């Protein structure tokens, strides 16, 4: 099983995390059953 | 395979369905007939497993 | 074409013997066992007897020497000698077909036959 949990929440915190307390909710659960050891963020470029 | 053929020449489409019981977690599973609510009387009741 | 077809039904005396044939055309006799059911009009289904490519006969408990199924497998053909006619045995019977190399599936139906027993 592959759980996803996810929370969203409006800061203003210019550079740094923000000290507080948000409990996550669970968001999917995937049933994949494979191995999985290294992962990698997708970004995206901005063109002018 | 001829339509004047008779039965035992004639082409037969055969779907195989084999199961799969490893450890991975059972996806496939039956349909989940579920009845009416009954409310306010000692019931069996059996909610999502 | 797969082809059933049955003979010997009438209305005859109780008592007397009937023989009932089924004719089988379009496949080959053999590797299939070959099945006797009647039903009686308001009643359901009723099997009877059972024939193999070796000869072994299987009858129903429920009835017991009334009936003899003999298979011929030169002409394609199955016979039935039923003795000792009783009153209810008024019925309309069937030949059905089931493949020996699976389950009891009975396939493809004959058209069936009627039989009436009267005084
Ligand atoms: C998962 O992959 C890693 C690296 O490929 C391997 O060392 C590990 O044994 C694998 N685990 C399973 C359960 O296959």
């Amino acid at each position: 099983y592959f759980k996803i949990y996810s929370k969203h929440t409006p800061i203003n915190l210019v550079r740094d995390l923000p000290q507080g307390f948000s409990a996550l909710e669970p968001l999917v659960d995937l049933p994949i059953g494979i191995n999985i050891t290294r992962f990698q963020t997708l970004l995206a470029l901005h063109r002018s | 395979f001829q339509p004047t053929n008779g039965v035992g020449y004639q082409p037969y489409r055969v779907v195989v369905l084999s199961f799969e019981l490893l450890h991975a977690p059972a996806t496939v599973c039956g349909p989940k007939k579920s009845t009416n609510l009954v409310k306010n009387k000692c019931v069996n009741f059996n909610f999502n497993g | 074409e797969v082809q059933l077809v049955e003979s010997g039904g009438g209305v005859v005396q109780p008592g007397r013997s009937l023989r009932l044939s089924c004719a089988a055309s379009g496949f080959t006799f053999s590797s299939y066992a070959m099945h006797w059911v009647r039903q009686a009009p308001g009643k359901g289904l009723e099997w009877i007897g059972n024939i193999y490519h070796d000869g072994s006969t299987f009858y129903n408990p429920s009835l017991k020497s009334l009936v003899t199924i003999s298979r011929d497998d030169s002409t394609n053909t199955l016979y039935l000698q039923m003795n000792s006619l009783r009153a209810e045995d008024t019925a309309i019977y069937y030949c059905a077909r089931v493949w020996l190399y699976g389950s009891g599936y009975m396939d493809v139906w004959g058209k069936g036959t009627l039989v009436t027993v009267s005084s």
